[PDB]
């Protein structure tokens, strides 16, 4: 379920 | 936009997981505004689920005189008992926002990588992880800056 590393954005 | 960002600088890193996050951050207000400013730390627990976000801190200050202002924002690290285990141990991100009535204008976003530095627990990491050990490096050298059209007036 990691595929949100774009919460930077 | 009426408010500028400058310039972030991130401070104290690398450091120990527990230690506060200092931000030394420059900004230039080009007219008096009336209402308020706010600026928050959230840092992302999860990246799996948004559920798991902390406001570290927040800074509230109106009105907002013109002119430059510079102030070091300071938060507590993270509550390490709401990271989930699976989020605990590698990358993940940490932001710093800003608010003019509400309306959010800047958005400065950074990875952080959370890991151990001792060659036993890099080898054999432990099952629960252990805060203690864990060294904080935030990626200071390329935030990821969104900007956002608000209503100044």
């Amino acid at each position: 379920e990691k595929x949100x590393x774009q919460r930077i954005a | 936009a009426k408010v500028q960002v400058n310039n972030v600088v991130v401070l104290d890193n690398p450091s120990p997981f527990y230690n506060p996050f200092q931000f030394e951050i420059t900004f230039e207000c080009i007219e008096d505004l009336s209402e308020d400013l706010e600026w928050k730390i959230i840092y992302v627990g999860s990246a799996e689920s948004e559920e798991y976000d902390q406001v570290l801190d927040s800074v509230l200050v109106g009105p907002v005189p013109a002119g430059r202002h510079m102030f070091v924002f300071q938060a507590d690290a993270p509550n390490p008992g709401l990271i989930p285990d699976a989020d605990a141990v590698g990358v993940t991100v940490v932001l710093i926002t800003c608010t003019y009535r509400g309306q959010e204008f800047i958005r400065v976003g950074y990875y952080v990588n959370n890991e151990y530095t001792e060659t036993e627990l890099r080898e054999n990491p432990p099952v629960k992880p252990d805060f203690s050990k864990l060294q904080r490096n935030i990626l200071a050298s390329n935030p990821r800056v969104t900007r956002f059209h608000i209503n100044w007036e």
